[PDB]
DNA sequence: TTTTAGTCACGGC
RNA sequence: GGCUUUUUUG
DNA sequence: GCCGTGACTAAAGGCAAAAAAGCC
């Protein structure tokens, strides 16, 4: 390829070929002149070396280099390696009809929609617009269509809106560790230059809005669009392929809102009044005549599917709060009222969604998830929950406890000098004393933080669970955990050296108060270690994934039932303490290799070749079954594949 | 005390600990290094002088001719730094060296001089350090970071029992020289000593040891202790001492003098050892079997037969005992060889030695050095002599010898730069001792083992390499001797030295490209300690040991400032007070503590010497006399931390900022943040973009002034004076009377840089910050640069922030920004992009620049002139033409603005080759700079003429000429007036002489400037002319832009919201930014909340001042309030008194505080919560810091109070408009026919193998077939796919990818046949 | 640099 | 328009 | 002399993005 200037851009291969041909020509001219064998042997050896360099450079020894003093690229090196043809131009290749942008958050979208910038959409869907533009006669030739598109007329926007009615696009985030990293969406034309993403899918994408970038692709043929809609679209991917747990779990902002909504207070505005129903509870809260969470009595109609798949009404008076009654207006028909009567932390809310998927299917589940997100966002905005420097309550006994702990080591330092205590046992005693002191400080801080004093209606002091903001974020599961709250109020605890030894003197200062120069220096030993491990663990983990994909790339289900009685005996795992995994989970969603025998002789509890689902598992639990033999893929006799039955149940 | 430059805005400074050592010049790591490289050193120790003395003098092979070094000098640089940047040439100076060639007579005795020739040689060109510690190479501005390698010397290491399965430890010793081959002594699992040179094949140790002319008897005597045996009656005894019996077992009943001393059979006892000590009995009776394990020391032969009886290191039996007894040899010598104390590692190595002639040993060494070659004695001797004991091929340098002598517990630190007999003997003995329990191993990560190699040392090494190449060339040239035919100018070629220096400065792993997007990034890049590069680690071979933080980094290397990702802990940054020792090691200040009293005598302690003393902690409370108020204090002794006594302390830290670097010291409330968040905050603060109008940080640290002044972005007055003239592009200072030199008083002129492109395409701009007729002093800022406000660093703005969730628009890390922020252009930035069009001479006719372009309308050429170069100031857009270029055929090759960016051409620089016709735009530009030069020279001449005529009037008036008559006389006639005073007449004549010489000097200067500017240019061959265009884009903030804080709380703006929807407080003031509270608990960066609460208090004071000024209240009431605010605090260090300030000064200060009174907070000595509450109570704000807002859209009160305050926001350099990308159909590659990659080439996103697996995990097969064939590389399947879509059909054809056929040919290009088969 | 495996040369009774 | 070396983001 | 042991040599070690250079 010619570059800018008299110099020409040549590859490493041309130099090797020139070397080989020049050596061959020299040998041909020299051999025909009856030259002495002293030079002939050396010339032949040099030709051998040149051909060796051309075919594979560097294998023998010092690779021949060019002016750059870098080894040249030979044919063998052009294939092998990460830069080789196989792993760079065959397995993964660059594609057209694709774009890349920064992702922001849009809470007004539905689960199956994403925001697409107008410029990105018009660049991506250029060929489709040309077809419609000439179809309606707005442009005769293709050149006229191209000129009309670039000028950015007004009808072009209407045409673009028309061609993005039900045309899915594939949103993608690198790295795409699991199959949920590529998802189909129905784009929505928006302004700006950022791809608006639905919050609920952020758990699947493992994406955060701090500079992340995502790539969008466009299916072209009818088959690809239908495949996207039927297999990839986010309304169809709500269960993990690795386990039955959902991937549309609300988190962070939603959880805090739903926790603040459904959380009673002993005394509030408008307490003890009786309401006609959930609709009235919304009219009171908006009017300001009743607080969002006051204990009231309301009449609720709940529908249960105890019949043969038929809904039956049921009315009762429930003792609940305005927040739970308001939230009940969005839950679907099948669910009972005991679901929305608790505090609804992070782990409860997910279970609620799971319950819906167990009862009402998929469409009610996704509609309920969207309503959950909207209500949580609204009533989290209305709460005005904030973190302040006064919200981190330091326990009052803390310093006293520390002093006492100091006294303890003040003893041992003396006792070590009297010979009664040696070096190692003194170290162990000091470590144990400081650990006990840290545990006591943490317990005292938690007891102080988790309760508050408030006067009830009668005028007596009554204790209730605190409304402290940091405790609300810690308890609801929205953000943080016990360790972070401990490190913000209680002492940070003992720190370890880079090698692994624990520092004798712990960090007795929390983040709310200052940390001196010495403590902050010894607190970076752990941080740098963790950062280095995180940086160097991505390279190792991903590699492993490759070695797991290439070994098992060609295993595809190809049979319905191999008809084999071989299996593996599955029992609950016990390590000497509590059971790590119950038998129910290790056998759920599989098929028995043979009929399960009751402890009573000759009784068949489970028929052979039957799929065990949750309903059968509950029957297994009440009967208190001990061990169930089931089929496995490793015991299958199908050739070049695995039958459907031995694998079991599709978790997704 | 306060000067007028800081009286404008005094920063309220919290902090209790008085400061002792002022922060040093931050660039002294660079400036003080290169200064040693190009300075004249009469002792010949540093830099060029030592580099020349290390090679010269030169002697011929025949010894009849020689070259002498005399001296050297550095010339004036041909172009100034600004001219070098504009013209794209290196700012460098020529090197002139005086050489003397003297030829000796061949037939005369040594020392007979025949001829002496002295001449200067243009030896090369040395790049120079700019005043800011940076290099200009090719129109760019590079920085050479300081390496951190292992100091030359001897290092003892252990394998920690990981190599062998048995877990045994394998000690070893390495001898790292500054230049030459390595040397290693190491053990094996079988306890055999081994030696390896340059990591080559393992050899037995004694093989090299006997290469130094050793006899085995001497080796055994040197490496062991002798035991004496005397053949008495019927037995042979030894003299015995208790010290030679410790930790042994009695093979027989150890007894003497007829009394039992030690028991029989069992192990020895210490009580019997003491009994032997007190008895003092030497000779003891010995049985026969006790000798069966001993080894004879020296050779013994018979004097009658003359044959060898017993050899060195040979086991002996009763036969040899009888043979020696019958020969009369009463004295026998054996070795100590005790397992516990003196391990028998030498004896077993002597057993495994293949030979004992030292000639076979030398042959084996030669074979190991290089295989497959005859073992000639002369070649092997030369190799052994030159491998360690030749100064040419081996050098330990001064630091290496110092470490070598220190590690072996010697006394002197000066010696030869090469090894010797004693060095290797001592290394082996120390390694054996280490293997034998005594002694300890070294630590590689220790900062006492790693030193700093600055830019001066690197340049000296490269220059020496080039000089050695020139030495070889001149030696091979002088080999052809001649009688005075040569002149010492053709013998020396500057090309090798120039090429080596140029390649080192231009293309290297350490001469990095300086990133100047704000002063902080420049300072941090200049003060960097990189561990990579030549003679250092690599990003792949480094493990978890070098990447980790060591206890000795306290005060030398920052713990919390290191880049994340592939190299963390390898590119750590230097601390604040840390400087470089004499040898290159780090060192930190420490206040010596005498008799329990802390003094102010600063001692610079290095790493290793930190161990011996006990060092107190920085923030330890004291009295006014330095006495520790507490009898117990915190200290560190050997990387530890424990409670000591107040009398056991020996040193104390100077300040609390000593442990952190600059970037981490600019973060307020650092002690309240997690280390990871502090790291992220420093790294992102290093990335801030300069805004349109700089705004001071309300909460700072006090290092802002130091960082702003030290970086070369603020124009600092050299001498004090009064501002005679102030302008947007120049400042003129009339120097004060006390600061003029005796001659050529003159004035000072500073020329600012306006809208010059930076390295990161940002805008560098300087604005005057002084008023007309305002006094100034030395060191005072006269013009703040980018990201600076009145000589104070300011990278971002300060916004009213609220911590609350708002309808999900701040979900995970997103930020919600009001439209009032966009309206005021607070975060609007300026970017400058450079486009270059080059006219080359291609075939089929040269390319021309003209306005004649076909197939284009008049609109596309209206912005162009008839010259074809766009007018300056034309609001160009994407797709237009800047320079009209066409190539003959004719084809349009005109340079165009890349799409997606607007522009406004602000500068067009044209370079035209010498002897080439200049276009009209070139003529206009050249007239422009010649007019500029004429104006500049005229202004200088007028200023000097004014000074000269003032002197003339002063002289003439003092000479008896009346002032009125002199004023009424013409200026020229003043010199012609006759004076009755001869002294005055002589002075006037001298003034007239200066007049004439001055006009001649300006005429010569004008002619020189005319000739220089009008002359042609030197540039790359094959180029007709070069034209450059600059475009100025004005970026704003839009949804997608990345913002951040100082505490690591980054985010992406998710919505630009109307002002009527922002939450508003009781007074109706909307907030500007809404942040998510939930990011505080998990991330544990409580610094942002405290900063918000403090900024809310700080702005409360400023608003009250804004209220007093609006009411036009008197100074007396105003001055009272400002004093009240500045007097607040508990034991505040700063004491500001307004009594010394005049009324105008107080009014100006209050005028500079109406935007909020600034607050200073040191890093680890910051304001506590009580001070913040007291500051809040001074204003009219709640103490809790949480106010009650309202919902903007509904008007309903929020159910809880929320945190509102002012927080400092930065706009990072990751803009969405530079990242958005899309592609339908573009240009494709050449070999694989796949779409290109990257935004510049309009490339498509890579669909990697992980995405292929993701699609395979679904049932998606048609989508995969699309992505693989019809979108990527199926040439026959994608042209039809495009046609089908435009036709309304949506259907593919599988085709056959063209990226797989090539592979076949590739494999078919080898001897392998791979082919497809039948249908 | 570290890990791992495959292959050639040496070893001991 | 290919390669290499640095820097940065996730 | 045959199975056991030590020494010698080859392959492999994230994914996407940008921004610079410098060479060929
Ligand atoms: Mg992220
Ligand atoms: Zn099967």
């Amino acid at each position: 390829v010619p570059l800018d200037g008299g110099r020409f851009a040549t590859s490493d291969l041309n130099d090797l070929y020139r070397r080989v041909i020049n050596r061959n020509n020299r040998l041909k001219r020299l051999l025909d002149l009856a030259a002495p064998d002293i030079i002939v042997r050396n010339e032949k050896r040099m030709l051998q070396e040149a051909v060796d360099a051309l075919l594979d450079n560097g294998r023998r020894g010092r690779a021949i280099t060019g002016s750059n003093k870098r080894p040249l690229k030979s044919l063998a090196d052009m294939i092998k390696g990460k830069q080789g043809r196989f792993r760079q131009n065959l397995l993964g290749k660059r594609v057209d009809y694709s774009g890349r942008s920064v992702i922001t958050v849009g809470p007004y979208l539905r689960l199956h929609q994403c925001g697409l910038p107008k410029k990105m959409a018009l660049e991506l869907f250029k060929p489709f617009i040309y077809g419609k533009l000439e179809l309606r006669g707005l442009a005769t030739t293709i050149k006229a269509a191209k000129k009309m598109v670039e000028r950015e007329e007004a009808v072009v926007w209407d045409i673009l809106d028309e061609v993005i009615r039900e045309h899915p696009v594939l949103l993608n985030r690198a790295p795409t560790l699991h199959r949920l990293g590529i998802q189909a969406f129905e784009p929505v034309l928006i302004e700006g230059k950022a791809i608006q993403l639905h919050p609920l899918v952020c758990a699947a994408y493992n994406a955060d809005f701090d500079g992340d970038q995502m790539a969008v692709h466009v299916p072209l043929t009818l088959e690809a669009q239908l495949e996207a809609r039927a297999l990839m679209m986010s309304t169809n991917n709500i269960l993990s392929p690795a386990n039955g747990e959902p991937i549309i779990v609300p988190s962070q902002d939603v959880v805090l809102g739903l926790y603040y909504m459904t959380r009673d207070c002993v005394n509030a505005k408008g307490e003890g009044m009786v309401l006609t129903g959930p609709k009235e509870a919304e009219r009171l809260y908006r009017s300001g005549l009743a607080s969002l969470h006051a204990r009231v009595k309301v009449r609720i109609t709940e529908y249960e599917k105890d019949a043969n798949g038929e809904l039956v009404a049921k009315t009762s008076l429930k003792d609940t709060t305005v927040g739970r009654a308001i939230l009940w207006m969005i839950v679907p028909k099948g669910l009972p009222y005991s679901i929305v009567n608790q505090a609804l932390g992070k782990k409860a809310i997910s279970k609620m969604l799971n319950t819906c998927y167990r009862i009402l299917g998929l469409k009610p589940t996704v509609i309920f998830a969207d309503q959950i997100m909207y209500t949580g966002f609204a009533y989290a905005a209305r709460s005005g929950a904030s973190v302040g420097i006064d919200d981190m309550v330091i326990p009052e006994k803390k310093h006293e406890i520390i002093s006492e702990a100091e006294a303890e080591v003040a003893e041992i330092q003396e006792q070590f000098q009297s010979g009664l205590v040696t070096a190692g046992e003194r170290y162990n005693k000091v470590i144990d004393i400081w650990a006990a002191a840290n545990d006591r400080v943490s317990k005292a801080m938690m007891d102080n933080l988790q309760t508050e004093t408030v006067i009830n209606r009668d005028g007596q002091e009554e204790k209730q669970v605190s409304f402290n903001s940091i405790y609300m974020m810690a308890d609801s599961g929205a953000r943080g955990s016990a360790a972070q709250i401990r490190q913000l109020a209680g002492m940070r605890g003992l720190m370890a050296k880079p090698d692994g030894s624990i520092i004798e003197t712990p960090i007795t200062a929390n983040f709310r108060e200052g940390l001196n120069v010495l403590q902050y220096f010894i607190s970076t030993h752990g941080a740098r270690k963790g950062l280095a491990d995180t940086a160097l663990k991505t390279a190792n983990s991903g590699y492993l994934t490759r070695r797991l994909v290439d070994v098992a790339q060609d295993l595809v289900v190809t049979e319905d039932d191999c008809g084999t009685h071989e299996g593996i005996m599955m029992t609950p795992v016990i390590e000497g303490g509590d059971v790590k995994e119950p038998l129910r989970d290790r056998v759920l969603g599989r098929v028995t290799a043979e009929d399960v025998l009751k402890p009573g002789t000759a009784d068949i509890l489970v028929p052979r070749n039957t799929l065990l689902h949750e309903q059968w598992c509950d029957l297994l639990e009440e009967n208190s079954v001990d061990a169930v033999k089931v089929r496995s893929v490793v015991s299958c006799d199908t050739d070049f594949g695995v039958c459907a039955h031995c694998y079991g149940r599709d978790l997704a | 005390v306060y000067s007028y430059t800081e009286k404008k805005r005094i920063r309220k400074d919290f902090g209790k600990r008085p400061q002792v050592l002022d922060v040093p010049y931050l660039l002294s790591i660079q400036l003080d290094s290169f200064q040693k490289f190009i300075e004249q050193d009469p002792e010949g120790q540093y830099g060029l002088e030592a580099a020349f003395r290390s090679v010269f003098p030169i002697q011929s092979y025949s010894g009849n001719s020689e070259l002498q070094y005399v001296s050297y000098r550095l010339g004036e640089p041909v172009f100034d730094v600004q001219e070098c940047q504009i013209r794209g040439v290196t700012y460098s100076a020529p090197l002139r060296v005086k050489l003397r060639l003297v030829i000796y007579e061949r037939e005369a005795p040594e020392g007979t001089v025949k001829d002496i020739k002295e001449q200067e040689v243009y030896m090369g060109e040395i790049p120079l350090m700019t005043d800011n510690g940076t290099f200009v190479i090719n129109g760019t501005e590079r920085v050479i970071v300081s390496q951190l390698h292992r100091s030359p010397g001897v290092f003892f290491d252990s394998d920690k029992g990981k190599t062998h399965s048995s877990g045994k430890v394998l000690y070893n010793a390495r001898i790292i020289p500054y230049r030459g081959s390595w040397l290693d002594f190491e053990f094996d699992p079988k306890d055999n000593l081994f030696v390896r040179i340059d990591r080559r094949r393992k050899l037995p140790a004694t093989i090299i040891l006997r290469a130094l002319n050793y006899t085995t008897e001497q080796i055994l005597d040197l490496f062991f202790e002798k035991v004496i045996f005397e053949i008495r009656d019927n037995k042979l005894q030894m003299e015995l001492v208790p010290e030679r019996l410790r930790g042994e077992t009695a093979s027989f009943d150890i007894e003497a003098n007829g009394k039992v001393y030690v028991e029989k059979g069992r192990r020895i006892t210490a009580r019997h050892i003491r009994q032997l000590e007190k008895d003092d009995v030497k000779l003891i009776e010995v049985p026969v079997e006790y000798i069966a394990g001993k080894v004879v020391a020296k050779d013994y032969i018979d004097e009658s037969t003359g044959e060898l009886i017993c050899a060195a290191n040979m086991e002996l039996s009763l036969d040899l005992l009888a043979k020696l007894s019958q020969s009369g040899h009463k004295r026998i010598e054996t070795l100590f060889t005790n397992d516990l104390d003196h391990g028998p590692y030498i004896s077993e190595t002597l057993r495994v030695d293949p030979t004992n002639d030292r000639l076979s040993a030398l042959v084996e060494i030669y074979r190991m050095m290089r295989p497959g070659e005859p073992p000639t004695r002369e070649a092997a001797e030369s190799l052994f002599e030159n491998l360690f004991f030749s100064e040419d091929r081996y050098d330990l340098s001064a630091v290496g010898r110092m470490k070598f002598n220190r590690s072996l517990l010697r006394e002197e630190i000066e010696g030869s730069g090469i090894l010797s007999k004693d060095d290797i003997i001592d290394v082996m003995k120390k390694l054996i001792d280490i293997r034998n329990g005594k002694g300890e191993v070294d630590d590689i990560d220790h900062l006492g083992n790693r030193r700093i190699r600055s830019v001066g040392e690197m340049a000296e090494n490269q220059f020496r390499v080039g000089l050695v190449r020139v030495e070889r060339a001149v030696k091979e040239r002088l080999s052809l001797g001649d009688l005075d035919t040569l002149m010492p100018q053709d013998m020396i070629n500057a090309k090798p030295i120039s090429a080596a220096v140029k390649e080192f400065f231009g293309s290297s792993q350490l001469s990095q490209f300086m990133d100047q997007n704000n002063p902080l990034s420049e300072i941090t890049h200049k003060r960097r300690i990189s561990a990579l590069g030549p003679g250092g680690l690599t990003r792949e071979r480094a493990g978890f040991e070098v990447r980790d933080v060591h206890p000795t980094h306290y005060g030398r290397v920052c713990p919390i400032e290191t880049p994340e990702g592939p190299n963390i802990g390898l590119i750590n940054s230097l601390s604040v007070y840390a400087q470089t020792n004499e040898y290159g090691f780090l060192e930190t200040p420490y206040r010596k503590v005498t008799d329990g009293v802390v003094t102010d005598e600063i001692h610079y302690l290095s790493a290793i010497e930190e161990g011996n003393y006990v060092i107190a902690q920085a923030n330890s409370n004291l009295d006014e006399e330095g006495h520790f108020v507490e009898d117990l204090v915190t200290c560190r002794s050997k990387g530890e931390s424990s409670l000591f006594s107040r009398d056991q302390v020996d040193y104390m830290d100077v300040s609390t900022q000593q442990v952190v670097s600059v970037g981490a010291s600019l973060i307020p409330f650092l002690e309240h943040d997690d280390a990871n968040r502090a790291l992220m905050g420093a790294n992102m603060q290093r990335q801030a973009v300069p805004t349109l109008r700089a705004d001071k940080p309300l909460v700072g640290t006090g290092m802002e002034r130091a960082v702003a002044v030290d970086s070369g972005v603020t124009a600092v007055a050299k001498r004090g004076g009064v501002v005679q003239y102030v302008d947007a592009s120049r400042i003129v200072i009339k120097v004060n009377e006390d600061e003029m030199y005796p001659g050529e008083a003159g004035i000072d002129i500073y020329n600012l840089t306006k809208y010059t492109r930076s390295n990161q395409n940002t805008c560098i701009n300087q604005m005057p910050c002084v008023s007309l007729g305002e006094p100034v002093e030395r060191g005072d800022v006269l013009a703040d640069g980018p990201s600076t406000d009145l000589g104070e660093l300011a990278l971002g703005q300060n916004m009213r922030v609220a911590f609350m969730p708002w309808n999900g628009y701040n979900f995970e890390d997103s930020i919600l920004v009001s439209e009032r922020v966009v309206q005021e252009d607070r975060f609007t930035t300026i970017h400058i992009q450079e486009l270059a069009c080059v006219s080359r001479d291609t075939k089929l006719g040269p390319e021309e620049i003209t306005a004649d372009i076909p197939n284009v309308g008049e609109a596309a050429l209206s912005k162009l002139d008839e010259s074809g170069i766009v007018y300056i100031g034309a609001e160009v857009t994407g797709g237009d033409i800047l320079v009209g270029k066409v190539t003959p055929k004719v084809k349009d090759s005109s340079l165009r603005v890349p799409n997606g960016v607007s522009g406004t051409v602000i500068d067009v620089q044209v370079f035209t080759r010498d002897g080439v016709e200049k276009d009209k735009r070139a003529l206009e530009i050249e007239e422009m700079q010649l007019k500029q030069a004429k104006k500049d020279l005229s202004e200088e001449l007028q200023i000097l003429e004014a000074g000269l005529f003032s002197r003339i009037r002063a002289v003439l008036v003092a000479g008896g000429v009346e002032a009125e008559k002199l004023d009424k006389l013409p200026r020229d006639r003043w010199l012609e007036l006759g004076l009755t005073d001869e002294e005055k007449q002589n002075q006037l004549e001298q003034l007239a002489e200066q007049y004439d010489e001055l006009k001649h000097e300006f005429e010569k200067k004008l002619e020189a400037k005319r000739r220089k500017i009008t002359q042609g240019d030197d540039l790359a061959p094959g180029v007709l002319k070069i034209v450059k265009v600059y475009l100025a884009v004005k970026r704003r903030i839009q949804p997608g832009d990345k913002m951040a804080g100082r505490h690591g709380n980054k985010g992406v703006i998710s919505k630009i919201n109307p002002i009527e929807d922002m939450p508003y407080d009781e007074n109706g003031t909307p907030v500007d930014i809404v942040l998510n509270p939930l990011g505080v608990p998990s991330r544990m960066n409580i610094g942002q909340i405290l900063e918000t609460h403090l900024g809310m208090a700080a702005k409360g004071i400023g608003d009250k001042i804004n209220a007093m000024l609006k009411q036009q209240q008197e100074v007396a009431k105003l001055r009272e309030f400002i004093q009240r605010a500045y007097d607040l605090g508990a034991d505040v260090r700063q004491k500001v008194d307004l009594s010394t300030f005049s009324d105008e000064e107080v009014m100006r200060l209050a005028e500079n505080l109406r935007k909020g009174m600034p607050i200073a907070t040191p890093v680890f000595d910051g304001a506590k919560e009580a001070e913040i509450k007291e500051l809040l109570k001074l204003g009219d704000l709640p103490t809790s810091g949480q106010i009650r807002l309202y919902d903007g859209r509904t008007g309903e009160q929020f159910e809880r109070p929320v945190t509102v305050g002012y927080m400092y926001m930065l706009k990072l350099n990751h803009l969405v408009d530079d990242k958005m990308h899309a592609r339908s159909t573009g240009s494709y590659s050449l070999v694989t026919q796949q779409p290109l990659g990257g935004k510049a080439q309009f490339g498509g996103q890579r669909f990697g193998e992980m995405e292929v697996w993701a699609l395979e995990a679904y049932g998606a097969a048609y989508t995969l077939q699309e992505m693989l064939t019809v979108k990527s590389d199926d040439v026959n399947g994608r042209t039809k796919m495009y046609k089908n879509i435009v036709d309304g059909n949506h259907q593919m054809e599988p085709g056959m990818p063209e990226s797989f056929n090539v592979l076949l040919k590739e494999i078919r290009s080898l001897g392998i046949n791979i082919e497809l088969e039948d249908e």
